[PDB]
RNA sequence: GUGAAGAGGGAAACAACCCAGACCGCCAGCUAAGGUCCCAAAGUCAUGGUUAAGUGGGAAACGAUGUGGGAAGGCCCAGACAGCCAGGAUGUUGGCUUAGAAGCAGCCAUCAUUUAAAGAAAGCGUAAUAGCUCACUGGUCGAGUCGGCCUGCGCGGAAGAU
RNA sequence: GCCAGGCUGUCUCCACCCGAGACUCAGUGAAAUUGAACUCGCUGUGAAGAUGCAGUGUACCCGCGGCAAGAACAGCUGAUACCGCCCAAGAGUUCAUAUCGACGGCGGUGUUUGGCAAUGUCGGCUCAUCACAUCCUGGGGCUGAAGUAGGUCCCAAGGGUAUGGCUGUUCGCCAUUUAAAGUGGUACGCGAGCUGGGUUUAGAACGUCGUGAGACAGUUCGGUCCCUAUCUGCCGUGGGCGCUGGAGAACUGAGGGGGGCUGCUCCUAGUACGAGA
RNA sequence: GCUGAAAGCAUCUAAGCACGAAACUUGCCCCGAGAUGAGUUCUCCCUGACCCUUUAAGGGUCCUGAAGGAACGUUGAAGAC
């Protein structure tokens, strides 16, 4: 579960070490926004070179969650943290080639096709 | 077409073959036999008044005793009525079971919900008052499993009323 | 008042019955009745239908007149079948007439069906393009305001050809 | 269309016609001279 | 003049609007303003006219085309208004800014034979063609018809208050 | 005097538990106020928002727990100013009104400037009501509509009609979403509902005026935000009575309570056909 | 909008005469016969006697106490009472 100004963690080698959340986006009038859901984040933290850069702004999606999804057989996951991914609006395929933690299965949309190869721990 | 009364027992998971948990509440419908038949030339409209349960004869009302002894059947808790929709009628002491919902896959239920102390206005509209015991529907409900020799019913989701509480289950109306 | 003053000849074949007010009109095409305004008092005037407005009405001239027009139409259509009448369905893409329901498919996703008012005369001579005919009589009422209410070949692109028989008009097309 | 006060014959093929109590003008060349109140 | 310092009735209520100056009592009669469908007492009263819109029952200036009528005016059984089964034929594919304007864009005349009759041209559409109508002219029915002023009211104007 | 970090229900959203009151039983018990009351809503008028005047509609009589809806600011006139309209030169490839529309006239407004001469006043929070004179869901007409998108007009109030930085701000600017982030009346709604951010009850502070007490639409600090809400109105629930001999149940139903929201994708389908786009 | 004249063309209408916006109302859910217009149906219970008067919606006396409710106890996922 992510809300408004919640910390989220880094799941890419993109060099980000600490992301911060502005604005909640996926239905109007939302106050929450799941795991398959995009949000707005920031970057706190920038290695010395890179092709991130400090002050930006841009998308992103929670990977994993630290209250956790449900599943149909009453199966509940749940993490140590929030794991976010950044994503941007044009070349959707992240900069990031590893992923670190595992994944759930609900990745399968259509714009998530080619991130199931990656994350080689489930 | 027509409901039965049944009563509110409990709540718990059915694990389907493919491994899916679904919630289901458990409502035992004792065969609803048939007392009083209303019709469109004495009553003013067609319905049928259905009982249940058994009351002591010792604590069943001397009117009613003889209103169930015209019907030739055991007094139960309480009387129910149901309308028709034009359809097949039906006779006095025509026990009802849960067979008719063994083929219907939505149903509605209806019933009292569990009543609680004045609730202030922010806790109710979020004027504040008195909250339960008022009839409540909640419909498009689809029967998970039917038990016709054990006289079980299970609904998806929750329905009003806590345990042992009396609700009326009905074809669903909306399709 | 001027078409009032005009008898309307009622050929052999034709049955008029004037109940009061009720008209009732019968011959070979089959029965027909028209309830009259009351400030007309027709005689029936075997032969023709001479049309004389009651005094104390003021649209006494103008309601003779009305009933003169339409009554000479029902009793030349009575023995011959709605002089004043046609109709114009062929309605330019996939479609089929049979039994009283006409199925079109007027651009729309999901077919579109006209009940035809029991009894109709229906026939495909071409394709698609305005014709109809005048057999059904009262039956006839509207029907053709469905199937143009759905469509009336768009007056932009033509997209569908226009009926049973003859023509309708149509301006240049951009979007389909 | 307008719905001006007063209503006049702009073109040759105006009519006046009195539908429910109300003075309009229909043509049959362009639809733009119509006009509703009279 | 009123109220101040005059009661009472009417205007639904109301002090400055109308009638009207209370000595006291009567279960008597007649009037003023205002009414005579009920509420609430009186004509669902007589005659002559307006009203089709609840305008009456809220509204000004300013502009037309409804009936009732007035002054009249134009065309009218040598037959009018609306009408059209009939005609609209020929160079005028024009010189002219030849890119085609040919009447349907303009410089331009705005002619001339058939003639019971037709213009070198008013609308619809074509790159312009072409084609369909109208000015007028043959034939039948046919009697009335057309445009403005005066107006009382119907109307616009006009949109009024939980 | 400043920065970075860890740190709690201050909030998205509040969820639950222990005590003292709130409620009942037994007894003690006073006040603020009080002309008398058989103390309803709406329209109209009124020294001008009427429980008491005219009209209209509803409501069996009496209790109990409740949210609190109950000179400075707020008379006569309308030059000024705003609003809508009529005519209409013209722009618009020809064509005034598809869209604008110059010069003119007509009305309404008290939404600016104006002329006469103990009713606690602008904001923000809670709570809302009503007209469309409609921002949207919109359909329907015209289009210069060879199309969604759209440019303009009739109707629609059934419903929806934001978050943050500058202001106390109404308003306005800025950034991000949405379908839009509506116009106005309700003492420019709502302080005996909540705080007072400046102004404008009582205190005091700085500059000015007067010897003086005092005063300043000259400016800060905080500011009893007074009135046992008796009573008016409403949600819930009771005691009495009548439905005509009495009683227990099951219901038809005159009327009444509130909601009719919506994004993305899918197959349809790269579909109608369209010179192609 | 099929035909369509009046007014040999034409027109939504004059006449034979139908569709149609999510706009409106039903339909969807709940309270509701104090709705004093006080509603409909089922069942159950009472089937005594005497006296007087101002002689009739009269009064009193002895017996009777039906069904049902209330009274009190256990109490409840019903409840401030």
């Amino acid at each position: 579960m992510i809300q408004e100004q919640t910390m989220l963690n880094v799941a890419d080698n993109s060099g980000a070490r600490r992301v911060m959340c502005i604005k909640v986006l996926g239905g109007s009038h939302r106050r929450y926004a799941g795991v398959g859901d995009i949000i707005k984040i920031t970057i706190k933290e920038a290695i010395p070179r890179g092709k991130v850069k400090k002050g930006d702004v841009l998308k992103a999606v929670v990977v994993r969650t630290k209250k956790g999804v449900r599943r149909p057989d009453g199966s509940v996951i749940r993490f140590d943290g929030n794991a976010c991914v950044l994503l941007n609006n044009n070349s959707e395929q992240p900069i990031g080639t590893r992923i670190f933690g595992p994944v759930t299965r609900e990745l399968r949309s259509e714009k998530f096709m080619k991130i199931i190869s990656l994350a080689p721990e489930v | 077409m027509i409901g039965l009364v049944g009563k509110k027992v409990g709540m718990t998971r059915i694990f389907t073959e493919d491994g899916v948990s679904i919630p289901v509440t458990v409502i035992e419908v004792e065969a609803n036999r048939v007392t009083q038949v209303k019709d469109l030339a004495n009553d003013g409209y067609r319905a049928i008044q259905v009982t249940t349960g058994a009351k002591k004869a010792n604590r069943v009302t001397k009117p009613e005793a003889g209103h169930f002894a015209k019907a030739g059947v055991e007094a139960g808790r309480g009387l129910w009525e149901f309308r028709l929709a034009e359809g097949e009628e039906f006779t006095v002491g025509q026990s009802i079971s849960v067979e008719l919902f063994a083929d219907v896959k939505k149903v509605d239920v209806t019933g009292t919900s569990k009543g609680k102390g004045f609730a202030g206005t922010v806790k109710r509209w979020n004027m504040a008052g008195q909250m339960g015991n008022e009839r409540v529907t909640v419909q498009s409900l689809d029967v998970v499993r039917v038990d016709a020799e054990r006289n079980l019913l299970l609904v998806k989701g929750a329905v009003p009323g806590a345990t042992g509480s009396d609700l009326i289950v009905k074809p669903a109306v909306k399709a | 008042s001027r078409v009032a003053k005009a008898p309307v000849v009622v050929p052999a074949g034709v049955d008029v019955k004037i109940n009061g007010q009720v008209i009732t009109i019968k011959g070979k095409n089959g029965e027909l009745t028209r309830t009259l305004n009351d400030a007309v008092e027709v005689k029936h005037a075997d032969n023709t239908l001479t049309f004389g407005p009651r005094d104390g009405y003021a649209d006494g001239w103008a309601q003779a007149g009305t009933a003169r027009a339409l009554l000479n139409s029902m009793v030349i259509g009575v023995t011959e079948g709605f002089t004043k009448k046609l109709q114009l369905v062929g309605v330019g893409y996939r479609a089929a007439v049979k039994g009283n329901v006409i199925n079109l498919s007027l651009g729309f996703s999901h077919p579109v069906d006209h009940q035809l008012p029991a009894g109709i005369t229906a026939e495909c001579p071409t394709q698609t393009e305005i014709v109809l005919k005048g057999a059904d009589k009262q039956v006839i009422g509207q029907v053709a305001a469905d199937l143009r209410a759905y469509r009336r070949p768009e007056p932009y692109k033509g997209k569908g050809v226009r009926y049973a028989d003859e023509v309708v008009r149509t301006k240049e097309a951009k979007k389909k | 269309m307008k719905v001006r006060a007063s209503v006049k014959k702009l073109c040759r093929n105006c009519k006046i016609v009195k539908r429910d109590g109300v003075i309009r003008v229909i043509c049959s060349a362009e639809p733009k001279h119509k006009q509703r109140q009279g």
